RNA sequence: CCGAGCCUGGUGAUAGCUGGUUGUCCAAGAUAGAAUCUUAGUUCAACUUUAAAUUUGCCCACAGAACCAAAUCCCCUUGUAAAUUUAACUGUUAGUCCAAAGAGGAACAGCUCUUUGGACACUAGGAAAAAACCUUGUAGAGAGAGUAAAAAAUUUAACACCCAUAGUAGGCCUAAAAGCAGCCACCAAUUAAGAAAGCGUUCAAGCUCAACACCAAAAAUCCCAAACAUAUA
RNA sequence: GUUAACCGUGCAAAGGUAGCAUAAUCACUUGUUCCUUAAAUAGGGACCUGUAUGAAUGGCUCCACGAGGGUUCAGCUG
RNA sequence: ACCUCGGAGCAGAACCCAACCUCCGAGCAGUACAUGCUAAGACUUCACCAGUCAAAGCGAACCUCAAUUGAUCCAAUAACUUGACCAACGGAACAAGUUACCCUAGGGAUAACAGCGCAAUCCUAUUCUAGAGUCCAUAUCAACAAUAGGGUUUACGACCUCGAUGUUGGAUCAGGACAUCCCGAUGGUGCAGCCGCUAUUAAAGGUUCGUUUGUUCAACGAUUAAAGUCCUACGUGAUCUGAGUUCAGACCGGAGUAAUCCAGGUCGGUUUCUAUCUACUUUAUUCCUCCCUGUACGAAAGGACAAGAGAAAUAAGG
RNA sequence: AGAGUGUAGCUUAAAAGCACCCAACUUACACUUAGGAGAUUCAAUUGACGCUCUGA
């Protein structure tokens, strides 16, 4: 008969969209998970979901930086003081180093 | 307490959750148990294979019988069957799920050695019934002692050093030299050309 | 990522423990669990003792799992010569300790010794309890 | 594959066997502390700084 | 799982023995390589046949010059067993304007830039 | 020829089902998935064909893609020649074996189900015959040439000759247990012979041994090429 | 509970009565026993958990009759 | 049994990935009431449909949660809005049993018969010596297990055949294997003799008649030297039977409101073919009797081989 | 009598940063907030007082 029924669910189809090196414009998602795989770094939000999208014109950069939570999230500050006292947690973000310059100065006329 | 304690059938705690049958903890070497832990006589398996509870009983008895227990002691160094195996019931069609647990078996690998001897005497006397319990056995198995053991892998040294052919088996794999790999398996690479299946060819190289 | 050289930067929980018998072993040793009874009559009295000795099992590195306190027993005595009541009140403050090795125990015994307040009793044994 | 680090990985020689004999940052700002201690050294891995970024003297002012 | 065999960099290195046994040197090493191809390309996995096709290696025994170069060595050792690599080797000087016309490939591996037809 | 007559008409009824579908020649051309009273079908996708416009497309190297094996993605060079879009369509959308990673089943199936790669459903040569193993593909004529894959090897168990007296029928335990039912002890005389290692004794007795001396096959019509150890790779 | 008259207890509209019974009557089933045969998964007669018998769904006897289906003495016959 | 949705494994490192594969869960709840309005740029459950995220801006402050859901048309509604366990969950606005009285179109894409594969089950032989066998593992039997082989059974699979490969038994005729039931020739024996048990070798010859029974089987009676095991499309229906079994009639029990049904029972129930081709159509065993003999052997009970003579029986040929 | 030297607990600090102490939250610890205390042993890279170590 078969006791189990039931996890017939397709796959999420998520992952990074855009690997290292990739020239992103603004609003593009970067990449899209559950629990955080990849963090949000410079230039780059986060929605509802945990997915990155980046919030400037550039080059996506991967990094291994230092984790340090808000105090108020509670459980990322209990593990913290449950470490030995030479370690540091570290983790994988995301960085778009933006491209193009904010503006430039034009002429407008000779009054 | 110098004799084979009791391997009982099961664990007693039983296992709901039905495993697949991953037949890889049987392909290759054993990673685990392959030197010893004072004992200087042992049981080799020189190949791999799923210890049935009978085994397991033959094993006990058999050295129980032929033990000098004042003189000499014996130990496992397999653990208690653990492995669960669903058979279905007696002519049933093909599907309808996955069949109810019927017993469980501990997965051997070559390389390991199956149980250990020890105390006031020769190889030449522990010998004999270990090689019957070799033969008993369910996979190729060899009564071997320490100095046997290490004798043997000299052996397999040097062979490994002299021989005059110069296309070994890793050399053809890992050069990748005739798109071979399309014919070897991945595991071919470690495992080289001496395991075949649960089967160890001992003489090639 | 696994094939980079980088893999398991993150790795955190092999950094944390996230998860009893008296072990005399022949030139390394530890007594088991001991529960330090802090009796008196003074509720504060015995409470500041506690604390005094919770403080210098933290200077000592010396764990300290528990430091529960125990109930206050109304012993209800009839002062005979005229019947005059006298209502005193027995209060016991524990505070259990672990590892200890042969030179240190003494140490902390005397320690305790000089530190003893005044109208304070000790008793130092094995965790065996019921609560 | 499974290539060796290039350097000294981080929370390398600090485990030991046993950890409950450890210190511990039983606070947050110790370890932020160490977080940008972290920070400002320079690793081997690329980063968010790669692609971004008498006597005399003396006795007088304690007598003061 | 049939997989594109990522081969280790220790099986390409020459020992002394190995330089004895052929030809070259390790310093003054080859410009040219002349590969032609001893296998199908059938059989076979499709990566491997489209590089045999970059290669310009569809006719069996039709040598292809190519440049003994680090890109071009990677798309050889793809497909490294499908073909035979011999050094293009020139006794006589490389092949001018006059000569252009006379050549003669030659088993051996050499250009030759005067091709008669007449014996010595 | 009645589960509801026969005849004519509506009726060229309707058939996701079967059968059939006619001159020559050339060219490109093989099966990810989706829903579906749907799995004998179909619409979309995917692959495929044509005509267009195009600018990159394949191959890729450092760097990079997480905490609780094999590889892949990404990817400049380089070797190459195409891929993307626009316009117009049909047809495939009931597959097989082989290698490899697995799952179900008996670590059964020429079994079933996924993935990765072959091959076949397209010619040829081989593996006896042979779809799926190997070698090999772009074509035609030749009474030319060099090659590729490509022919299965093995034959097996002799083994010792001699010589054995004693404290002692050790104690203990046992109706009796004598080297040998079970424990403790295992000392000791002569060159040399265990407080006995096989049998054997109801207990004894006799036989040895240890020691001196001496030096792989069995099934059903009829075995299945014929045959061959010797002139130079 | 005492093979049970009997007792205790529940549910029901009533609780299968007379009869007949291994039947042309789910299975167990070659049920058990007497006759029949040298020999009987057949036939006849008895026994009764038929747990799925049974009363005009007709129950049970019985005279005649039946190209109905079984069994059989004798005679006979390729 | 399942049918929609979600998380984990199979699927170990970008996506993707199945089974009537293994395991957990959902068909909400809580907090808000700017859960306002707009809008560059992206992701996407391999289509579409549905889904996701979101800079800036305007307007205001100073969402949690893994799934927690349902198209169109229709309804209800002044309007904003709200309607399904349409759970077969991309939903037909609303429909059920049965057919052995059946029919049609197809299918070897899919079963029963047979073959073929495989060999779990089944049978056989070795290996191993625990244990039975007053003692003694191997006269004989034999546990745990090991290594082979077979293709008698029950299945499993679905590769040939559904523009038909016709079935259970029996008759007829038998070809074959040997894993020998008898007949021969040996070895061992817990073989004195007679009987035996066991192993080697042997397929020239043979392997009964009845009661019951649709039956192979099975039981029982009588014998016999013996009344072998199997294969051959469960040998053999263009040679036969058709008692069973696969139809239309009918009863009993039961199931069902009923039509009707039952891997229940029982009475009844048409078996067609002139042979085109291949193939083919005259090559001694055994039992008993008499003696040997009431001898060998055995303490007695009992009781032989061989050698010889005579009678039969079947089979083959007249 | 000789050797090593010599920043408060400690330091590839140069008057630092960690250690430390009292309160208030705390059952207590821990955290946190308020406070608190501290040092170049002394004379021009040299010498003379302080320890540690080895002798008598
Ligand atoms: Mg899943
Ligand atoms: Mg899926
Ligand atoms: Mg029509
Ligand atoms: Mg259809
Ligand atoms: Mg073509
Ligand atoms: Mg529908
Ligand atoms: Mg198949
Ligand atoms: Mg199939
Ligand atoms: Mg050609
Ligand atoms: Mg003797
Ligand atoms: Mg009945
Ligand atoms: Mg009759
Ligand atoms: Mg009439
Ligand atoms: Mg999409
Ligand atoms: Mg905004
Ligand atoms: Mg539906
Ligand atoms: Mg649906
Ligand atoms: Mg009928
Ligand atoms: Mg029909
Ligand atoms: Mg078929
Ligand atoms: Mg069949
Ligand atoms: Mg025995
Ligand atoms: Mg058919
Ligand atoms: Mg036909
Ligand atoms: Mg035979
Ligand atoms: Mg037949
Ligand atoms: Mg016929
Ligand atoms: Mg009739
Ligand atoms: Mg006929």
């Amino acid at each position: 008969s078969s006791k189990n029924l039931g996890g017939k669910s397709s796959g999420r189809r998520q992952g990074i969209k855009k690997m290292e090196g990739h020239y992103v414009h603004a609003g593009n998602i970067i990449a899209t998970q559950r629990h955080f795989r990849w963090h949000p770094g410079a230039h780059v939000g986060v929605g509802k979901n945990k997915c990155l999208y980046a919030l400037e014109e550039g080059i996506v950069r991967y990094t291994k930086e230092v984790y340090v939570p808000h105090p108020r999230n509670t459980e990322a500050v209990d593990l913290i003081t449950r470490l030995p006292k030479g370690a540091v947690l570290y983790k994988t973000f995301v960085h778009v180093v933006p491209a193009k310059p904010e503006g430039t100065f034009k002429l407008v006329a000779m009054l | 307490k110098p004799k084979l304690r009791f391997i009982e059938r099961a664990p007693l705690v039983p296992k709901v959750r039905r495993e697949p049958k991953n037949l890889s903890d049987i392909r290759g070497p054993s990673t685990e148990a392959t030197e010893f832990t004072e004992g200087n006589f042992a049981i080799l398996a020189l190949g791999g294979g799923y210890l049935h509870w009978g085994h397991f009983e033959m094993m006990r008895l058999t050295i129980n019988r032929s033990m000098d227990p004042k003189n000499m002691f014996a130990i496992w160094r397999v653990p208690a069957p653990f492995k669960p195996i669903t058979r279905k019931s007696v002519g049933h069609r093909m599907g309808g799920g996955k069949g109810a647990i019927d017993h469980y078996v501990t997965p051997v690998k070559a390389g390991r050695l199956v149980v250990e001897m020890g105390g006031r005497c020769e190889f030449e006397e522990v010998q004999g019934f270990l090689d019957q319990v070799a033969h008993k056995l369910p996979f190729a198995a060899k009564a071997v002692s320490r100095g046997t053991l290490e004798k043997m892998r000299k052996d397999q040294e040097e062979r490994e050093r002299n021989n005059q052919n110069p296309w070994t088996f890793e050399r053809i794999a890992t050069a990748n030299m005739l798109g071979i790999r399309k014919v070897l398996s991945p595991y071919d690479l470690t495992h080289k050309g001496k395991y075949w299946g649960k089967f160890y060819m001992p003489k090639r190289v | 990522y696994k094939t980079k050289p980088t893999h398991g930067i993150g790795k955190y929980k092999h950094l944390i423990k996230a998860e009893v018998r008296a072990i005399n072993l022949g030139t390394d040793y530890e007594y088991g669990v001991l529960n330090i009874h802090l009796t008196a009559y003074d509720m504060t009295l015995a409470e500041s003792y506690a604390q005094y000795v919770h403080n210098l099992c933290n200077s000592l590195s010396i764990k300290v799992e528990e430091s529960y306190a125990m109930p206050t027993k109304t012993i209800e005595v009839l002062q005979l010569q005229m019947l005059l009541d006298s209502v005193l009140t027995t209060h016991e403050r524990v505070v259990q300790i672990s590892g200890l090795s042969a030179t240190f125990a003494e140490i902390f015994l005397e320690i305790i010794q000089s530190s003893l307040p005044e109208g304070v009793r000790l008793s130092v044994k094995e965790h065996t309890e019921e609560d | 594959r499974r290539t060796p680090p290039l350097g000294p990985m981080p929370n390398s020689d600090i485990d030991l066997s046993n950890l409950e004999r450890l210190e511990k940052y039983r606070s947050f700002d110790r370890y932020r502390r160490r977080a940008e201690q972290e920070a400002q050294a320079p690793h081997w891995w690329r980063t968010y700084r790669e692609y971004f970024g008498r006597t005399q003297q003396l006795l007088e002012r304690k007598q003061a | 799982k049939f997989t594109r065999s990522r081969i280790p960099e220790k099986v390409f290195q020459a020992s002394p023995e190995d330089h004895e046994k052929y030809g070259g040197d390790p310093q003054n090493p080859h410009k040219l390589h002349i590969v032609t191809r001893i296998k199908s390309t059938r059989r076979r996995p499709y990566w491997e046949k489209d590089i045999i096709k970059m290669l310009g290696l569809e006719k069996a025994h039709t040598p292809q010059v190519h440049k003994n170069i680090p890109s071009v060595n990677a798309k050889l050792k793809v497909v490294k067993h499908l073909i035979r690599i011999k050094p293009l080797k020139l006794p006589q000087g490389l092949p001018a304007e006059e000569n252009m016309s006379n050549t003669c490939l030659k088993s051996t591996g050499e250009l030759v830039v005067q091709w008669h037809l007449k014996p010595v």
